[PDB]
């Protein structure tokens, strides 16, 4: 629903990869955790594993 | 791109 800018890190929460995200146009506190299942970025998300 | 917000 909202405009990715960059992933900032990833975890591993009740079995479900997360991923911290910056938020385009938004202040770096509203940054969240989101459920991988939640995010249609895959340039972001392949490009981040891969640099990872 | 773009992502829900939980």
């Amino acid at each position: 629903e909202y405009a990715v800018e960059k992933i900032i890190d990833r975890r591993v929460r009740k079995g479900m990869v997360e991923y911290y995200l910056k938020w385009k146009g938004y202040p770096e506190t509203e940054n969240t955790w989101e459920p991988e299942n939640n995010l249609d970025c895959q340039d972001l998300i392949q490009q981040y594993e891969a640099s990872r | 791109q773009t992502a829900r917000k939980s």
